[PDB]
RNA sequence: CGCGGGGUGGAGCAGCCUGGUAGCUCGUCGGGCUCAUAACCCGAAGGUCGUCGGUUCAAAUCCGGCCCCCGCAACCA
RNA sequence: CGCGGGGUGGAGCAGCCUGGUAGCUCGUCGGGCUCAUAACCCGAAGGUCGUCGGUUCAAAUCCGGCCCCCGCAACCA
RNA sequence: AGCUUGACUGCGAGCGUGACGGCGCGAGCAGGUGCGAAAGCAGGUCAUAGUGAUCCGGUGGUUCUGAAUGGAAGGGCCAUC
RNA sequence: UUGAGCCUUGAUGUGUAGGAUAGGUGGGAGGCUUUGAAGUGUGGACGCCAGUCUGCAUGGAGCCGACCUUGAAAUACCACCCUUUAAUGUUUGAUGUUCUAACGUUGACCCGUAAUCCGGGUUGCGGACAGUGUCUGGUGGGUAGUUUGACUGGGGCGGUC
RNA sequence: CCAUAGGUUAAUGAGGCGAACCGGGGGAACUGAAACAUCUAAGUACCCCGAGGAAAAGAAAUCAACCGAGAUUCCCCCAG
């Protein structure tokens, strides 16, 4: 499923507004990009299914304690 | 990127200050190789009492060590059997792990992510200048010699 | 290509810091030295238009230590010029008269000239640097 | 500018037209003149006198550059060819060697059955 | 139709207005009326305005 | 309505640029010339260079108002 | 039956639209070139603007009756 | 033909005409104006067509309001597109 | 490399009158020179090619403001800028080329594993392209929702409102 | 190479069902507007996931108003 696996900004419905205001359903889904994270005291390469701004947030977090708040809901990297 | 370095990075590197980088430049290469790391009040706590002391010169020491790695072997021209056909075109295309492993068998004790070939991947027979990495400018030219089996 | 005189005289100038109306009066007799006693111009640039016909500025001041009626009339640049008197008087002397000018520029305040009035009012000797006052 | 020292001249004069350009001894061109631009429209554009100017206006807009000496390559038949240099000889250059590089075939393609 | 309806202002500071219609492409001048202002209660002179 | 920039010899356009320079092609006439229309060439007549006012030693150019025109995008009373 | 368009020298077309001045080509007539005809060169004439009436200072033009020609329509059962 | 701007502002008893919206006439009163010596006349044109309701929005004037207070934006009111 | 803005600084700009390749304006008449001068040698920058400018130097310590014909005064000194422009610093952007770490890999090989899925690891190939999310111009009957008037000697057509 | 992935065993919990109610995730149209596109119908029907006996929300970066009141929830007014 499309879920960033730090952030878990899951997909969002919402409308698509015409100009005349014909309003349509359409879905909004999350940047989600897999990218391989380098973990410094495992000395490994873990790749995730993250979102843009969930990159901002393994970059200000420890990406490793970012990992241990993933553990923490029991959902394997 | 705020990220404060640990090694000599050959454009703005100088071994710990605390440049401004693109997210990507560190996120995919400083931070994965030990190069830099990520401006962390922690690990600047670590840097201006731990690392900036003598573990700056601790990466630095072995550094001299690969400047004799430059030099294992003082000949600097490497013998190496290789089937060939007439008019030179010798028999398979080579790569770089040739030199890999017929070097260590007969001197430096180098690997193969570290020879660098400036002249495609030796197609031509005789006797060419093949180039190693040692360091970041540091150079050994060692001319290999490929004859015809 | 400069000569001497001159030379020092820009060097003793930092052209992009420009200073206070407290000690640049002061700071223009580290200019001034000649034969003759020079006078202070003040050249006033102005955010108006010159090429409208409703932006004419022009008036005559009475300064109250004199040089007296000194006039004044913008070119087709939009800045206009004035002077005020011989630089081997008080610095006060010099401190307030200025002060008179822009109070006398902002009397024809032009009611079509848009954005702030006073650019940069910069007062200059006449064989010295200019130095622009907030 | 450049100062170029040496350079080549390069004549192609046709039937109908000639069009002489000044190039250097590497092949990259620096100006030319017609016959076809010094007015000359139509019955005159094929002239031995238009190929006179043409030489003489192209002996101008090379004077950036000044050149000495001069290699003359005349390309094709017709009725400039020789007064192009005649003209370029009195210029003021100095002709170094005159050729002629006219592209003659080995019967290669074959020509138009035109004119009647 | 073809003939504009104009804005005859006070000449007074209060901005009271008269509104009526002009042909310009007959009469190129500006009108020069005088009509009676409201809010001061006298008459002067009204002139052209868009 | 808001915006952009033009009126230039019988026609269009350049010159408007950073202000002092009315030229080019087709057209008319006369002439040279060929068998001859034409091509080619010389010269002349032909323009308040939109209108008024202002700035200036000088404006068609700069500036303001305006007549008109072509084009652009918007038009939910 | 109705809609739209048109009727202009001898022929074929413009100008009607937004009223005051009718043009282009061929043709016709006179002259020239040629032994002569054509072609070509030069000059000129020729139009009740379908017809009648009205509105208008003024009608080929605006409007209506009528005549002729052309296209469309003339339909569902 | 001379002189001028009543093609005026605030109202308006009493009537006409319409299902209604709405349209039309109006002596007279107050301020002030033009013309005339004066009495008086003028709030368009001999009269009857020349024109569209409302919502929304625009421009100008008016402290009427303006969500804690002082202001402002935005509304209301008047003129007007 | 190449555009643009800007800073410092050096240049840049001949109707005609005329010694002047001078834009307006502007305070005022001394600057200039021995922190090595007028004249000239010579290359260059600019060039409506009229005449500016200029590094080094034999030389050697001078040069010249109102004065004059001008609408203007002399870049002798200096101020704010208009045009044209040059070196530097700086700021980002648009292209070109190379590289490898992101990323892709429906290439080969090895392992999980007797599994052409997949995950991981070597290596090779591309490569900051591609592809994906958000915003956005165009196209869009592929698709969906709908509109498509009344009067009328029945309706349609014509005409009317 | 170490290490992890993978694998075997033991221990514990979970799965399904159930009338309505409850919270969250998706989410119509007919209809009204005397047509219809904004709008309404309605975040209703319906589908899905989860939980309890109730569930939810909840102890103010809440209002009020220059005087004060004090978490949430439900009902009657405020008020069509």
């Amino acid at each position: 499923s499309r879920v960033c696996q730090v952030t878990g900004k899951r997909p969002v419905t919402g409308n698509n507004r015409s100009h005349a205001l014909n309003a349509t359903k359409r879905r909004f889904l999350p940047n989600l990009h897999s990218h391989r994270f380098w973990v410094e005291s495992e000395k490994r390469f873990v790749t995730l299914r993250v979102s843009a701004k969930g990159m901002r947030v393994i970059d200000k977090k420890g990406i490793d304690t970012v990992l241990a708040e993933l553990r923490a809901r029991g959902e394997k990297y | 990127m705020q990220v404060i370095l640990l090694d000599k990075v050959a454009n703005l590197g100088s071994l710990g200050d605390q440049v401004n980088v693109k997210a990507g430049y560190a996120r995919n290469f400083l931070v994965p190789q030990g190069k830099a790391v990520p401006a962390t009040k922690k690990n600047i706590e670590f840097f201006e009492a731990r690392r900036a002391e003598l573990e700056a010169k601790l990466a630095e020491v072995l550094a001299a060590a690969n400047a004799r790695a430059e030099k294992i072997n003082a000949l600097e021209t490497v013998t190496i059997a290789s089937k060939a056909g007439d008019e030179g075109k010798l028999f398979g295309s080579i790569g770089t792990r040739d030199i890999a492993d017929a070097v260590t068998a007969a001197g430096v004790e180098v690997a193969k992510s570290e020879v660098r070939l400036p002249n495609g991947v030796l197609r031509t027979t005789g006797e060419h200048e093949v180039s190693f990495q040692v360091h970041s400018e540091v150079f050994a030219k060692v001319i290999v010699n490929v004859v015809a089996e | 290509k400069l000569t001497k005189r001159m030379r020092v005289i820009r060097e003793k100038v930092d052209a992009t810091k420009q200073y206070d109306i407290n000690e640049a009066i002061a700071l223009l007799k580290e200019l001034a030295t000649a034969k003759f006693v020079e006078s202070v111009d003040v050249a006033v640039n102005l955010g108006i238009d010159a090429r409208k016909s409703d932006q004419n500025v022009r008036g005559a001041t009475v300064l109250p230590h004199g040089t007296g009626q000194v006039r004044y009339r913008n070119d087709k640049n939009g800045i206009i010029h004035t002077t005020i008197g011989k630089v081997d008087f008080d610095a006060d002397k010099l401190k307030e008269n200025l002060e008179a000018l822009l109070v006398a520029l902002k009397k024809a305040k032009p009611t079509q000239a848009k954005g702030v009035y006073i650019k940069k009012v910069s007062i200059s000797t006449t064989m010295g640097a200019g130095v622009a006052v907030d | 500018r450049k100062q170029v020292s040496d350079g080549v001249a390069h004549i192609h004069a046709s039937f109908n037209n000639t069009i002489v350009t000044i190039t250097d001894r590497q092949g990259n061109a620096l100006g030319w003149a017609t016959a076809g631009g010094s007015g000359f429209r139509g019955s005159r554009k094929s002239t031995p006198f238009a190929a006179q100017v043409a030489a003489e206006r192209c002996a101008d807009a090379v004077k950036e550059y000044g050149i000495k000496n001069l290699e003359v390559m005349v390309k094709g038949p017709g009725p400039g060819r020789e007064s192009t240099i005649r003209a370029l000889n009195a210029a003021g250059f100095r002709i170094t060697n005159i050729t002629d590089v006219t592209p003659i075939p080995h019967n290669g393609c074959r020509p138009p059955k035109k004119r009647r | 139709g073809i003939r504009e309806k104009i804005k005859l202002v006070s000449s007074a500071g209060t901005g009271h207005f008269y509104t009526t219609t002009k042909n310009k492409r007959t009469k190129p001048e500006k009108l020069e009326l005088k009509k009676f202002d409201p809010v001061v209660r006298q008459h002067v002179i009204y002139k052209e305005a868009k």
